[PDB]
C-alpha cells in the first residue's frame, strides 16, 4: 500500500486524544485503531438516539474549528428541524497559509476522522457523507479512500451498520486548486460539478446546500472531536481545558520558531506560551515582531498573553500560528499575503475581483520602491475597499491582516514611503 | 475524432460510476487525464463532456478556473513550489535557485525534453516543513541543494 | 545543554566520517540533512537486505573494533540463521588511546543512527542496541536526543518510510569494565548481567542476545554503511588501497605535536601518521616506540609499516601512542600491565591470576624491590596468561609487555642489574 | 522500611520500562540510584530487585562487578582521574598533585564535607587531551592547578 510521499510533520500533545495516534507520522490502520479501542464510540453511538447525540455535542460546547468558530451541536439541530434526504460533508479542503493541521489527521490516524463522520451523519439522519479534500493533498486522499475500504470490511461503513438499520456511503472527493472551495458553499458547488463559486448566505447549508437539501458541513478537526465526546460523555469532554472554551485544539506552529509543527493543547494556553513554552522559543531566540494568524490576523508582540480561545479577545480562527522576528520585513509578508488573496478571489464580485488584484499590484510596486504618490494613495483606499458587495468571507478579510500591519506597524510602512 | 486509450477509458467510466451522479466525477476524471497525458489536452475535453452527459463549455469553465490543470505545457514531472507567506520567510527563493542550478529553469518553464515543469502554488499545507516542494504527488521539504539534486535523480 | 566534553582534535583527507565530526560540537538532525543525510537509508529502503549485504561484502569493509573481521560476511553469517535477530553497535571504546569512536558519537551521532538503520535493515533486526560505556555521559545524551530526533522524522519507529521495516534502538550504559566491549560479555550487560565473556563458538551470529542471532558492530565500521549505499561499493573501493579500501580513524597521543583524531586511507604508514599530519614529536625528540593501543609495540625500526589490516601491517584499532627517547619503557609497560590487572573478569584462573602478578611482581621490577624468583616468576606469569582463556584478553594480555622485553632488552637489563 | 522517594522511583520505573525485558535496565538504575544519593545505599538494592524481579544476589552481584558503582563512600561530586598510560605520561601526577593541594585529599579519599571524592579510574578514551579527568558527568584536560582551581570553584 505504497503512498506518496509525505514531509515528517513534528507532533506534541499535553492531552493525548487527537494526537494519541498522529503524534506518530505514518498511517495507522483499522486493526491498530480497533486495538486502541477504536469504532466503540460509534457502536455507542448507534445505542443512541440521534437526538441524543445532537444533545452531548451540543452541551459539550464544540465549535466550528474551520476558523468562524460556530456551535456544532446547534449546528447540526438547525439541519434536523429541515425535512430529508440531509447530507454531511466532511471539509479538508485546509489551505490557508500557515495551516496543516487537519492533514495530519487525514494522513496518520484516518479512523478517527471516518467515525466522526459516522456518528454525525447518524446524529443527522444523512446516509451519504462527502470528504472534499483539496487535490494538493493526493497521499491524503488516497489513505481515505483505503480506509473507508478497511471500514466497509469491518462493517462499520454500508447498509444496516452493525445491525442498527443506519446506511452510509462516504464519498471522497478532491479539489483542483482553488482556496475557495474550502467556503462551504463553493465547496457544494464543486461537490455538485461546477466552478468554486461561493452562494449568497442566508440560506445556509443546513437549510439549503447539496442539491438544495439540508447539509451540515463541518471541518475535518470538528468531526474528529465527535468520537471523544460519545465515547468520554459531554461532562467529561467539558472538563478538558477551561469550561467555556472546552476540549482539545491543534495548534499548526510555523516560522521563526524552533519547533515547528502541530500542537494539541487546551484553549486556556496562551499564545506565549504556544511559541516559547511549546515550540520551544524563537529561532536564535530573537524577539517575535508578529505572529500572522494564517492570512486573517496580525498579532503585535504586545498582544502575546491572548488565550488560544473564541473568546471576543482571544486568539480565534484556526489556531494557526505563523511566527515572526525581529529581521522579517513586515512590508514583504504583507506582500505575500496581498498576492495570496489576488490568486484566490473567484471574482464574482467587482470590489474583490479588482480589489484583491489591486491590493497585490500596488502593494509589489510599493514594496519595490516603484509606487507613485497615487500608488500609495490607491493601495490604502484598495485596502479599505475589498468588502462592499462581497458575498462570501473571502472579500470580507482580503484587507484585514494587512490594515492591521499598517495600524501596528506605522514605522516600517513609512520607510517605503518616505 | 479523438478517443481515450482503453485503459484510461476504463477508470474515467469508474470515476463517474462512483458518485451517485456522473457529474460529480468531473475534477476526479480531469486529474486523471492529466496524470496521464502530462497535461489537459484541449481534444480531450469533448468526449469528457459526453461521459459526463454535461455542455463542453460547462467542461471547459471547470478547466479554466482550477490552478492545478494546465492545458498548454505537455510535463513528465510538475515540480510545484511554494510561493506562500511561510515558505517565503523559510527560502522559497533558496529552492528556486537550486532549482535553476540543477535543471535550467525558472518558475513557468518546462526542460527542452519535456521531464520537469516548475510551477509556482500557493500554501501546501506543509509549512511547518517550509520550503515545500512538490514532485507530482510527492511532497518534501527542501534542506539544500544536495539534498534536491538527489531526490529529482529519483525521477527518470 | 550536555556535560563538558573536551574539544579533541581531528583532521581528514577524505571529508567522509569528519565530514561533520572535524568540527568539536553536536550537529543535530537539521546539519545532517543539510548534508544529504539519511538519504543513502532511503535508497537502502528500496533495495532488498541481500543486496545491502552484497554491497558491504563486496565493499571490503572489515571491522573496525580491533579484530578486522569482513562485515558482509559477518552479516551473511547472522541471516542464515533464523530470526529474531539483532543488531548491537558496540561503543564500549575502553582501550587505552582509544578516543576515535567518541568523536561520531558526539558530534555526528545521526551518521551512526543511519549506519545503524541500514544494517539492521539488512540482517532483519526489528530491535538495535547502543551499548554506551558509562564514562561517556555526554555520548549517551547525546545519542538519545539523536534518536528522537530520527524518530521526529520518521527514520525509526513501524514501517518506516513506507518500507514495511520497523525499528527501534535502545541505549544501554556500560558501569566500568573494560571487559563489556567484548562481544560476548556486551550481550550479557545487555542482558543485565556481569560482563563475564561466553565461550565462542557459538559466536553471536549464531547465538548471542537471548540465544538469537545477533550482529555485533564497532561504531566506526557501522559508520561507513551510508557512505557505501551513498556512493555504492564500487566507488567506496577506490577509496585507498583496493585491499584494505575505506577511511579509517586514527586516534593519536602522546608525545606528538597535534594529538587528535586523523581520517586518513589506510596506505598511509605509520611514519606519515606521526610526522605527515600529527605535525612530528613534541620537542623533535626521537620516537623510541609506539604503543598500539595496550596490544602491540612498534619500535622506531617499524615505523615504515601500513596502517592496514595486513599481516605486517598496524591492525588493531589504529590507535596510535607515541613515547620518544626520553619515556622510560619499563615504566610505560607497569601502565599496560595495571590495566589488565583491574580489567581481568577473573573467570579463567590464568587470566585472573596471571593479570594480577603480571602487574604485581612488574611493580616490583620497577621499584627496585624484585628479588631474583621476582624477576624469573614475572618472566613465567607474562608467557602464562593466555592458557585456557575463553576471551581475547587473557589471549594478549602478555603481548605488549613480551614485545617490549623483545625490542628493548638495555632497558630492561637495567632494572635487573 | 526503605523507600525510594516518588522523584526517584518514578525515573527508575521509566528506565524499567524501556528496554523490552525490565533487567535489562539494572546499570541504567544503579547510575539513577548513585547519581541520587552519592553513592548506592545497600538498603537500596533489595527494592530494586523486586522492581527488576530480580533475586537480591543477582542485583548485589552486579554493583559488586561494575567499577563505577560505589557502596563506601557518600560523595556529591566524584572526580575520576585517569590514570592509564597516556594521562601517566602527560601528567596525571600533576594532576593529583594540583588537587591534593586544593582539596587535602588523595585517591580513594573523601572531603570532610562530603563534597569531594577523587576516585583513580582506567582510560577515559580523551587521550588526546591527557592527562584528562570527569567531575562527575563533565569532564577536562588538566592544564595547572590555578586552572583546576577554576574548574572546581563551579561545583558547589
Ligand atoms: N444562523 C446560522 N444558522 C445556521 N448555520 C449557521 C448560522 N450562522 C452560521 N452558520 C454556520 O456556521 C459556520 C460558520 O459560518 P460563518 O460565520 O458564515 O463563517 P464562514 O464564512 O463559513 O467562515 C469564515 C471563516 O473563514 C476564514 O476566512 C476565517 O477563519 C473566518 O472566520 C458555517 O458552517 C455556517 O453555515
Ligand atoms: N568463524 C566466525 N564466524 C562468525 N563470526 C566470526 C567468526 N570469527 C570471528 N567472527 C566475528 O568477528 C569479530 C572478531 O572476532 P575475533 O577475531 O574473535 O576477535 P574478538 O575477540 O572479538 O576481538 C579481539 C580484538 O580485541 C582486542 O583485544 C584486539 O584489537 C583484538 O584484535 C567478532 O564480531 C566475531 O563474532
Ligand atoms: C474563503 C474561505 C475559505 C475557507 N476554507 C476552509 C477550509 O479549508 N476548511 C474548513 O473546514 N473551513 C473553511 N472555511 C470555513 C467554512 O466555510 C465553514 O465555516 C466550515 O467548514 C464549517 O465547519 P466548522 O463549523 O466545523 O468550522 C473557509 C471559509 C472561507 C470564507
Ligand atoms: C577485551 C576485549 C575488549 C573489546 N572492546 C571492544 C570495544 O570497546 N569496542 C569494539 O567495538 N570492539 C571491542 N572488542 C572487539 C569485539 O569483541 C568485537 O570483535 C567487535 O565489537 C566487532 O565489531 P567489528 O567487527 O565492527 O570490529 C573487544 C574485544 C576484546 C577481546
Ligand atoms: S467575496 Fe470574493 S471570493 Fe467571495 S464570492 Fe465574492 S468574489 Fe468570490
Ligand atoms: S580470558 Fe580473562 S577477561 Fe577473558 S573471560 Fe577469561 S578471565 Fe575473563
Ligand atoms: S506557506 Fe508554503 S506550505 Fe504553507
Ligand atoms: S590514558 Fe587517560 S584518557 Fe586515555
Ligand atoms: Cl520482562
Ligand atoms: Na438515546
Ligand atoms: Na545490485
Amino acid at each position: 500500500r505504497s503512498y506518496p510521499a509525505i514531509p515528517r510533520i513534528y507532533a506534541e500533545t499535553t492531552l493525548n486524544m487527537l494526537l494519541k495516534r498522529a503524534k506518530k507520522p505514518r498511517v495507522h490502520s483499522i486493526d491498530e485503531y480497533l486495538k486502541d479501542g477504536g469504532y466503540q464510540a460509534l457502536e455507542k453511538a448507534l445505542n443512541m438516539s440521534p437526538e441524543e447525540i445532537i444533545d452531548w455535542v451540543d452541551k459539550s460546547t464544540l465549535r466550528g474549528r474551520g476558523g468562524a468558530g460556530f456551535p456544532t451541536g446547534k449546528k447540526w439541530k438547525f439541519a434536523v428541524q429541515n425535512p430529508g434526504p440531509r447530507y454531511f460533508i466532511c471539509n479538508a479542503d485546509e489551505s490557508e497559509p500557515g495551516t496543516f493541521k487537519d492533514r495530519i489527521i487525514i494522513e496518520r490516524d484516518p479512523h478517527l476522522l471516518i467515525e466522526g463522520i459516522i456518528i454525525s451523519s447518524y446524529a443527522i439522519g444523512a446516509n451519504e457523507a462527502y470528504i472534499y479534500i483539496r487535490g494538493e493533498y493526493p497521499a491524503g486522499y488516497y489513505i481515505l479512500r483505503d480506509a473507508i475500504e478497511e471500514a466497509k470490511k469491518k462493517g462499520f461503513l454500508g447498509k444496516n451498520i452493525l445491525g442498527s438499520g443506519f446506511d452510509l456511503e462516504i464519498y471522497v472527493a478532491r479539489g483542483a486548486g482553488a482556496y475557495i472551495c474550502g467556503e462551504e458553499t463553493a465547496l457544494i458547488e464543486s461537490l455538485e460539478g461546477k466552478r468554486g463559486h461561493p452562494r449568497l448566505k442566508p440560506p445556509y447549508p443546513v437549510q439549503k446546500g447539496l442539491w438544495g437539501k439540508p447539509t451540515v458541513v463541518n471541518n475535518v478537526e470538528t468531526i474528529a472531536n465527535v468520537p471523544f465526546i460519545i465515547s468520554m460523555g459531554w461532562e467529561e469532554y467539558r472538563y478538558i481545558g477551561p469550561s467555556d472554551y472546552a476540549g482539545p485544539k491543534l495548534f499548526p506552529v510555523s516560522g521563526k520558531v524552533k519547533k515547528p509543527g502541530v500542537y494539541e493543547l487546551p484553549m486556556n494556553t496562551t499564545l506565549r506560551e504556544v511559541i516559547f513554552k511549546y515550540a520551544g522559543g524563537t529561532l536564535g531566540n530573537k524577539k517575535v515582531k508578529a505572529v500572522f494568524s494564517g492570512a486573517l490576523d496580525c498579532f503585535s508582540s504586545e498582544e502575546l498573553d491572548i488565550p488560544m480561545d473564541y473568546s471576543p479577545l482571544g486568539f480565534g480562527g484556526t489556531g494557526t500560528v505563523i511566527v515572526l522576528t525581529e529581521e522579517d520585513d513586515i512590508v514583504e509578508a504583507a506582500l505575500k499575503i496581498a498576492e495570496f488573496y489576488e490568486h484566490e478571489t473567484c471574482g464574482q464580485c467587482t470590489p474583490c475581483r479588482v480589489g484583491c488584484y489591486e491590493q497585490a499590484n500596488l502593494l509589489e510596486k510599493i514594496y519595490k520602491g516603484e509606487a507613485t504618490e497615487q500608488d500609495w494613495e490607491g493601495f490604502d483606499f484598495v485596502n479599505r475597499n475589498i468588502q462592499p458587495t462581497s458575498i462570501c468571507g473571502l472579500g470580507a478579510v482580503a484587507g484585514r491582516l494587512i490594515r492591521q500591519t499598517l495600524e501596528k506597524f506605522p514605522e516600517e510602512w513609512e520607510k517605503y514611503r518616505k | 475524432e479523438f478517443e481515450f486509450p482503453e485503459e484510461l477509458k476504463t477508470k474515467l467510466q469508474e470515476h463517474i460510476n462512483y458518485f451517485p451522479k456522473k457529474r460529480q466525477a468531473i475534477l476526479l476524471c480531469l486529474h486523471e487525464i492529466q496524470n496521464y497525458y502530462g497535461y489537459i489536452p484541449p481534444e480531450s475535453l469533448k468526449p469528457l463532456a459526453d461521459m459526463l452527459e454535461l455542455p463542453l463549455n460547462h467542461v471547459e469553465g471547470v478547466v479554466a478556473f482550477y490552478d492545478m490543470f494546465d492545458r498548454e505545457d505537455k510535463a513528465k514531472y510538475r515540480i510545484r513550489v511554494c510561493v506562500s507567506i511561510v515558505c517565503h520567510l523559510m527560502g522559497t527563493n533558496k529552492l528556486l535557485k537550486a532549482l535553476e542550478n540543477i535543471l535550467g529553469i525558472k518558475p513557468g518553464e518546462v526542460t527542452p525534453d519535456g521531464k520537469f515543469k516548475i510551477v509556482p502554488v500557493q500554501c501546501l499545507g506543509a509549512c511547518s516543513e517550509a520550503p515545500v516542494f512538490m514532485v507530482n504527488d510527492d511532497e518534501y521539504k527542501f534542506e539544500s541543494e544536495v539534498q534536491l539534486n538527489e531526490i529529482l535523480s529519483r525521477y527518470t
